[PDB]
């Protein structure tokens, strides 16, 4: 598949196809771990990621995860389509550092978003108000435990 | 308590402090929460819903539910589906149907535990749904089909001679045990006519 | 067509065992491998021992 | 406590081998020879049979 | 794979043959599908049989 797809659907950085070195090397072990955990279905799912109907949401059913988690990875990454594979790590690197801290993706892409530049010497101050700062803080606590 | 209408979209931006103390006290992300909206059938325009001591206890009474049985959510929406009250809301349960609902899912629960299956593999092997598309395996059975057999001895009338001949397909395309039983299974499949 | 008959198919005979063999000696190669896996994981808990 | 330390690298000891011990199984599965090679053969010869 | 290739074109070969002795131009028999590369191409033995 990744040989008909011509890296095209893995993606590459600054190069056609891909270059034989360690960006590709470490693209191409996390691919395989993801095609090692995709399950039973993993034959349907390299089946139409050969082709490019593969939805967010069929992608969704088949990890098991929640849609709204879909999506908004999609809205964060920027991505609108498992275009290439580099699109897919970084969705699947923006699900995984949600999932760790147990936050929302959206409340992730907030705290990069952070330019904490604090009156200039770097691009700008995106410090957000205070009601945004409570409440920003208020979704990122939300999934603690009681102790 | 108060009754104000707040809305538990998960994309919804600027989430309730409310919304996000139900999410909390209930131990189910927005997704999970929006999901036992859409099971309980108390969500409206823009998924809001009134903050009543009813509604909130209708919610609460499904997480133990869910919890009671060791099911998530989705799992619990799924066996709902599977289940003889589906496509009915929680609101419309009545006071001796709770119970029997509860009894099912106890005896449900019970019989899957000793059966040692899991949740989404009982889903697709108890409801009568498809994937959505054609298989790599239908696609075998196609590619496996057409060449090996053609029309010519396919148009008789024997029904159970055409079930006979398609059996070794049907097992080379099933990874099936015997011939007999890929007939069998087809005999099934026939008498219950999916699509 | 008898004779390419006859032809064709001893022609095919020495085809299926060559079959025979290949799928004899990649069990034997796999057990080899099997078998050199589980000697090298028995000389670490050798260590770890 | 250097029993305690000789216990805890015993627990670790285990769990590499349970790690090789699914190692093994991956490979096994990963083998050229395998579940879905004999079941084309068990398809094959049964239909042609 | 050198042989299977020699005995493919010699059953196509006596299928002509064979088509030319009973004066029909619409039997077929060999339909391809016997190198099934996916797995080396096997079990073209008994397919050809």
């Amino acid at each position: 598949v990744l040989v008909i797809s011509g890296f095209a659907v893995l993606g590459a950085k600054n190069q056609p196809a891909g270059q034989h070195n360690i960006d590709t090397l470490f693209s191409l072990y996390r691919f395989h771990q993801w095609i090692n955990g995709l399950g039973n279905p993993g034959s349907d799912t390299l089946d139409m990621l050969r082709q490019q109907t593969l939805t967010a949401d069929r992608l969704a059913s088949v990890m098991g995860l929640d849609i709204s988690m879909v999506t908004q990875a999609m809205v964060s990454a920027g991505v609108n389509q498992l275009q290439c594979w580099q699109d897919i790590n970084t969705v699947l690197q923006w699900i995984d550092v949600a999932s760790a801290l147990h936050t929302m993706p959206s409340v992730i892409r907030t705290l990069v978003n952070i330019r904490y530049v604090t009156a200039l010497n770097k691009a700008e101050s995106n410090l957000p108000s205070w009601d945004e700062w409570q409440t920003l803080a208020e979704n990122m606590e939300a999934g603690l435990s009681t102790q | 308590a108060d009754g104000n209408t707040v809305s538990i979209d998960p994309d919804e931006e600027q989430s309730t402090f409310a919304r996000s103390a139900l999410m909390r006290g209930l131990g189910v992300n927005s997704g999970e929460l929006y999901q036992l909206g859409k099971l309980a059938g108390v969500l409206d325009a823009q998924n809001t819903i009134t903050l009543s001591v009813f509604v909130i206890s209708s919610l609460y009474r499904l997480t133990l539910l869910a919890r009671v049985h060791q099911l998530t959510v989705n799992e619990l929406c799924m066996l709902y589906g599977l289940s003889p009250f589906n496509g009915k809301t929680t609101a419309s349960l009545s006071s001796g149907e709770l119970p029997r609902l509860v009894i099912w899912l106890y005896q449900v629960t019970q019989w899957l535990t000793e059966a040692e299956i899991t949740t989404e593999a009982i889903w697709l092997l108890c409801t009568p749904e498809f994937s959505g598309n054609i298989s790599p395996e239908i696609s075998n059975l196609l590619n496996n089909l057409r060449p090996s057999i053609s029309e010519d001895m396919a148009q008789s009338h024997n029904r159970e001679l055409q079930a006979e001949i398609l059996a070794p397909f049907i097992a080379a395309t099933l990874h099936l045990a015997s011939p007999d039983m890929a007939r069998y299974i087809l005999l099934w499949t026939d008498n219950l006519r999916p699509g | 067509f008898p004779v390419m008959l006859e032809r064709t198919r001893n022609l095919v005979a020495q085809l299926t065992q060559f079959g025979t063999s290949l799928l004899s000696m990649a069990e034997h190669d796999d057990a080899d491998e099997l078998t050199t896996l589980l000697l090298q994981q028995g000389m670490e808990l050798a260590t770890q021992s | 406590k250097i029993r305690r330390e000789a216990a805890q690298m015993q627990v670790e000891y285990q769990e590499t081998q349970q790690a090789h011990t699914q190692a093994q199984l991956e490979l096994l599965q990963r083998k050229f020879t395998n579940k879905a090679l004999y079941s084309w053969m068990r398809g094959k010869l049964s239909a042609i049979y | 794979y050198q042989f299977f290739d020699l005995t493919q074109s010699f059953c196509l070969m006596a299928q002509e043959a064979l088509r030319r002795e009973l004066t029909d131009n619409g039997v077929t028999f060999i339909r391809g599908g016997a190198w099934n590369g996916t797995t080396a191409g096997l079990m073209a033995g008994e397919t050809l049989l």
